[PDB]
């Protein structure tokens, strides 16, 4: 047999009233040291004081909740005793009131929120703190300290002292508390239950345009509904952009189907349809071009002229291709001229005529050009 | 010794009780013995009370104003009722609960306000009845109550909210309230419910009812699903895929939550030399993510000077300083996801 | 045919859909339109839409009892041509607009008890004029469209157990001979009009008027002479009778007071076409009725060339050149007819 | 025996739909003529039609309520038949719809309201009408016409407002009194009005009398005062307040028996009148409210004692209100310089010492009260 030896002794912690304070104590020996907590040589009795036995059975944790002052301001001792021997160590407890909080006391900037992760997945309990000096972060699962000494599953992150739990399991379910501590004192955070569920097995498929944005051609100041549909699991958030600017406030974003309702289109421009999920970002372009009225063609010039016929030639006078032209003539309009040249026949000998040319496209009929005498 | 007309007041050792139930009273009896201890004005037709009514009634331990047409209560009218233990204001037309009403009711253990038209309850109105045992606020138009005052009610065991329009409920409640033995929150507008060890004790001591609520059946309610309670005809409302089906008819594997995704963030920004710099960062998911920001090293303040925070997902640093350039990163907290993106400023 | 969680049974000759106590949050999407009875009682529906009860023509009985209904889409109760009984008790309804009950001719039973009704728009009942029962108890009502009620000859039961009703017209309950029960307990009624139906309540007809701030004057002497059973009624005014039971007071103590003109205009000189305002007011129990007379006749009310009644003030707008004569102010009362005179020039 | 002879035949009246129409018919004979009403040779059967037998039993009244059109537009006949004979006369009834009302149709400007008069007292049912031509007024008690033929002493119709003055009321007067207007255009009925007759209330009628008259008061400038006025008697009078021309209280809020006027910021002295008024006359009362002002100049100081270096002054108060102290002004005879004042004189006499030999002085006396300091009185030489 061997008399008990303290491998780690409890330290003097300064907690705040209305909060929680926990003390750790564990030792080794043969047989295993049965640890009992005492106050002024008296075992704890009050309901607010609770002792939690370790999984090893080689130690115990005394949790005090809630903290009060100066009702709980006293000195406590940890007694590890077995058949061969008995040892004990004392520690001081300081409980500061809410109006006694010093300037620079640990403050929970961000406490752990409720989280749920499936089996064999990464869990990340978050926490943050501030004060003078910078407090370090310790975690408490099920009123017990988490063993994050060295890189063994459960690791504390180097500086944001989160609790990255890789390869989650059944035993990981419990109440996770966050604790900040410096030279000023110790502050606990709000509890957060962690639950682990079975594997869901969902097919993860990147975003894909089911119905791509079709091109369109609209008259000046013409409203138009362009539609864009994307599918996949998970469903992507479809939006619209003018390259630099966006239309939707991103607060109300539809799933799978987005219909952009445009209005008063004055100038041709490209609209971008973007769908985005957790599996990447895809893009698509919708063509909105404005078709306008034809400009007046070039002034018709009499290239050939006979007794009963006069030939007209002219320039298109348009950047866009022209379907056909309409020749006006009088001392009556000639429709259906697919070329830029036409011979007006059936005229009187020795007679002066006036000729105009009009361009017509898919939109409609443009203005008449400047006339020509002959 | 003196009891008003139409009232039957009997004298028993050592306390005087005045009974005036079903007397067709239009207002409070003018000459009630102030050293009375029990006073029944139930099933009458009183419209409003004055200070002179219950002025000097110190020995009063039980007051009953059940089933009346009360629409208004004088401020500081329930004063001087230092020994009042039970108060019944059920079945009336009360609209508001001001602080001046229940001021000075320390020994009040029973407070009943069911079947009324309560719209608003001012804060700190319950900061004197902190030692009560029963609070009935069922059948009203309430949406929020001073929860902070409720947490200071350790001796609470019964809280009735059978029919209201309550929006949500804090998570820190029912911490010190170990005495809780019954809680009914039926027929409300609750989206979710916080996990508490008292609810774990409702399996087959504690009896809760949460039926008739627009439940948001996600992974945030999985703990209640694992809880093998009896079917009380509960019904889910969202997600739309689960809308309509019973809460207990849905398998545990179908209560899913969604990891956040940042839709849009500012690519780059050039607001040096102290001009106003507005940053944009937003993410969506089920449930709604929690957006936090970091400086090159550390996180900033909430709702205070030098920082704008939380909702909108927008950092506004008011009038920025000359040198605040560095590496800033946006995050999104969630029970199942931790998405994040980065943004630089110069 | 019948939605999930609902037990709809088919019995000759009418189809009934039962969905009571099912924890429903809104109306079931696929209810058979050719249903005849529909029970949605004891659920938790917040609001109704037009698509809910759109094509339910064969519906004869609808039950929406004990829910959390706060708003109903206009013209949602339309196309219910054969609906006879409607149960909207125990909810959170606030207003009664005309668009609600429009087109409900065959409605015989209308139940609205245990709600928060504040206002009821006029002509909202001008389609349910052939009902047999109207329950408006336990609400915040003070006035109802009485004009629509008078056109309900087939009425026999009107429930107003708990409201805040100011007063009630005298011309009502004239053609309504079928009336067999009327409850007006727990209201703010000052007086009650005399009606032959109330004479039939002595020891067929059963009325309850307890819990009311009665103004025990000679205007209620008819009800006192009526030897009904004591239903714990209590008077409120005059102050000499305040507190005592309505039936414990002898008939000789129900007194009224003759009017008295407090102040009147001595003389008036209203040339230049200016507004001529005369003042005359009187007091009494109950409040007197002020009327003005021409040399031999009385003028028009609230119309051109005359201002009348309340305020007790004749305003002739832009007066004419010749309106001089003898004008006299009076004060009507159940026991008195005091009067005084005033001249104008 | 004697064959029946019509004492009163029904006339053609034109009523409106939704209203009421009544037909009268009574005759005499041996035996008494039993009157039956017929339509198209058929006795009335519908519920809306009701026949009311006269007190005499010599006639009957056919009341139709409510009126409808054209369901009731028909010709009716009255048959008075007995053992000796049988007679009959016909009459037409015209029921105009709401869209057929002509311009100048009888209109009830004021219908009879509910009235209650004690036994052996005058009852006055009121009514008014208008139209073209001017319609005459007929009354209907208990669905029966009221006998207002001549000035008998019991029931009289008023004429210069065709009211129904019922002197010496009795038990039989209780019933439903209806008002009816009729001209060449048609006939319109008014709203019913129940009349109740109670026992005589032996109450002492005593004119208004001031129990507590308004007491006089004297208040400092810009102060406040509660003036009370109480009157008693049966019936109790309504007490108000007037400043001669203007009234203070609104005519809606007038107290009974006791009126207390709460004044504030009293700027000028004035009399306020307290008027109490009942049905037995009007009485008045005056409250004296006077503002205390600066003191009047005291009596001219007289040299009672005089030495070489001291002079004693004596004077009258010259004030109705008490004076706090006095201030003596003093200067040499021909001194054209501002006066010197001696403050703190609680009595009406003071000896000014410290004077020059062979020198005439001038002395003035000023009064000072709670308000302030008044003017200086005329001086005295020595
Ligand atoms: C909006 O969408 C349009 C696609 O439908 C794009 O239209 C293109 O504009 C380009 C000019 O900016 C043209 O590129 C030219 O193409 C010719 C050969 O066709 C080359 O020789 C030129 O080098 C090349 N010039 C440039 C500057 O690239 C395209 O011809 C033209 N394509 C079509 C189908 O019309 C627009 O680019 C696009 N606008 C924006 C801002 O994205
Ligand atoms: C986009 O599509 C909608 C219908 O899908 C069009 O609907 C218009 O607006 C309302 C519908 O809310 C209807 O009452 C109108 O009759 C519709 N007008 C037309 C011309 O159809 C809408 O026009 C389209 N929007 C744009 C900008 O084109
Ligand atoms: C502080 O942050 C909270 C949001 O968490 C804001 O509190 C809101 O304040 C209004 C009253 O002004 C309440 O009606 C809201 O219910 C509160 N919202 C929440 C979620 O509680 C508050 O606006 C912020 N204050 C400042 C200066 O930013
Ligand atoms: C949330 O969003 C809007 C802008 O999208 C904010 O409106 C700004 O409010 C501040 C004052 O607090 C103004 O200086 C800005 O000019 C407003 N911005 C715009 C574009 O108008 C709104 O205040 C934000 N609310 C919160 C709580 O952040
Ligand atoms: C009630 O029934 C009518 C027909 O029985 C429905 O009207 C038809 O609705 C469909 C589209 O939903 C149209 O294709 C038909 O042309 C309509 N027919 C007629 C005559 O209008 C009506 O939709 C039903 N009510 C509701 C709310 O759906
Ligand atoms: C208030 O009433 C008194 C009593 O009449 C008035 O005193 C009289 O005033 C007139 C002149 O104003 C004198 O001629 C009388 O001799 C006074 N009579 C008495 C008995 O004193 C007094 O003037 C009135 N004050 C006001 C402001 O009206
Ligand atoms: C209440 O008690 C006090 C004694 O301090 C007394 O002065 C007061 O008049 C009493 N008020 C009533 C309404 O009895
Ligand atoms: C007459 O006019 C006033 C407003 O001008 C109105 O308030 C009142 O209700 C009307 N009274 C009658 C009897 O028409
Ligand atoms: C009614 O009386 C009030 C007095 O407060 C007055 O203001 C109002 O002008 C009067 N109404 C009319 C129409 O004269
Ligand atoms: C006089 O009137 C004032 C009004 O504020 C009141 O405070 C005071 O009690 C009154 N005094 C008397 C004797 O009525």
């Amino acid at each position: 047999e061997t008399p008990p030896r303290f491998t780690r002794t409890p330290v003097d912690q300064t907690g705040v009233s209305g909060g929680v304070a926990s003390f750790i104590c564990q030792a080794t020996g043969d047989p295993r040291p049965k640890i009992v907590w005492n106050k002024k040589g008296k075992k704890v009795s009050n309901q607010r004081f609770e002792v939690i036995e370790f999984d090893d059975g080689s130690g115990s944790v005394l949790r005090i909740q809630p903290l009060r002052t100066p009702r709980d301001e006293a000195i406590y001792e940890c007694v590890a005793s077995n058949n061969v021997g008995e040892i004990s160590v004392s520690t001081r407890l300081t409980v500061l009131r809410e109006d006694q909080i010093p300037r620079g006391f640990p403050t929970i900037d961000m406490g752990p929120q409720l989280k749920v992760v499936e089996r064999t997945r990464t869990a990340t309990m978050l926490c943050a703190a501030s004060g003078n000096p910078d407090p370090e972060i310790t975690w408490f699962k099920d009123f017990l300290p988490v063993d994050t000494s060295n890189n063994n599953r459960i690791k504390q992150l180097r500086s944001r002292g989160a609790l990255q739990i890789e390869q989650s399991e059944e035993s990981d379910q419990g109440k996770y508390e966050c604790v900040a501590t410096n030279s000023a004192g110790t502050r606990y955070s709000a509890p957060a239950n962690l639950y682990v569920r079975e594997l869901r097995e969902v097919r993860r498929v990147p975003p894909r345009f089911s119905i791509p944005p079709t091109n369109h051609e609209i008259m000046p100041g013409g409203s138009v509904n362009i539609t864009c549909v994307a599918v996949g699991s998970p469903m992507p958030y479809v939006k619209w952009m003018l390259g630099a600017e966006d239309l939707t406030p991103e607060d109300d974003m539809p799933i799978g189907r987005n219909v952009l309702e445009l209005n008063d289109v004055r100038q041709s421009a490209n609209y971008t349809c973007v769908a985005m999920s957790t599996l990447g970002v895809i893009e698509a372009i919708a063509q909105i071009t404005v078709k306008a009225l034809p400009k007046p063609p070039g002034t018709p010039v009499v290239t050939e002229s006979t007794a009963t016929s006069i030939t007209l030639t002219w320039d298109s006078g348009n950047p866009e291709p022209v379907s056909y032209y309409i020749i006006q003539h009088k001392p009556k309009e000639i429709d259906g001229i697919a070329t830029t040249r036409y011979s007006v026949a059936g005229l009187s000998p020795y007679s002066d005529y006036e000729f105009r040319v009009v361009a017509v496209n898919n939109i409609g009929r443009g203005p008449a050009s400047e006339p020509v005498l002959t | 010794q003196i009891c008003p007309k139409r009232c039957v007041c009997q004298i028993l050792s050592p306390n005087l009780a005045t009974l005036c139930a079903k007397k067709g009273l239009l207002f409070v009896p003018p000459n009630i013995d102030r050293r009375t201890v029990e006073l029944r004005l139930a099933d009458n037709f009183v419209t409003n009370i004055k200070r002179k009514d219950f002025a000097n009634m110190t020995s009063l331990v039980d007051l009953t104003l059940s089933r009346n047409t009360i629409s208004f209560i004088t401020p500081h009218a329930f004063a001087d009722l230092r020994n009042l233990r039970a108060l019944h204001l059920n079945s009336n037309r009360l609209t508001k609960i001001t602080n001046d009403m229940f001021s000075g009711l320390s020994n009040l253990h029973h407070l009943i306000l069911n079947n009324n038209q309560l719209t608003l309850i001012s804060s700190t109105a319950f900061d004197d009845v902190f030692a009560l045992e029963e609070l009935d606020l069922s059948y009203n138009n309430l949406e929020t109550i001073p929860w902070d005052a409720v947490e200071k009610m350790v001796s609470l065991h019964t809280l009735s909210l059978d029919h209201n329009m309550i929006d949500n409920i804090p998570k820190g409640t029912f911490s010190h309230l170990h005495k809780m033995t019954r809680l009914d929150v039926t027929s409300n507008k609750l989206q979710k419910l916080p996990p508490d060890p008292l609810f774990q004790r409702a399996q087959v001591t504690f009896a809760l009812s949460f039926g008739g609520n627009p439940l948001h059946c996600n992974c945030e309610l999985l703990w209640l699903r694992r809880l093998s309670r009896e079917d009380d005809l509960e019904t889910c409302a969202s997600p739309p895929l689960l809308t309509g089906r019973y809460f207990w008819s849905i398998p545990e594997e179908e209560f899913l939550c969604e990891p956040p995704l940042i839709t849009r963030h500012t690519h780059e920004m050039r607001v040096l030399e102290g001009q106003r710099a507005t940053l944009r960062c937003k993410a969506r998911g089920d449930p709604e993510p929690a957006i936090h920001w970091i400086s090159p090293e550390g996180k900033l303040i909430s709702n205070a000077t030098r920082s704008l925070v939380y909702d909108n997902g927008t950092l506004d640093i008011l009038i920025t300083t000359v040198k605040d350039t560095g590496a800033f990163t946006c995050i999104a907290s969630n029970p199942a996801g931790e998405a994040t993106q980065i943004v630089d400023l110069h």
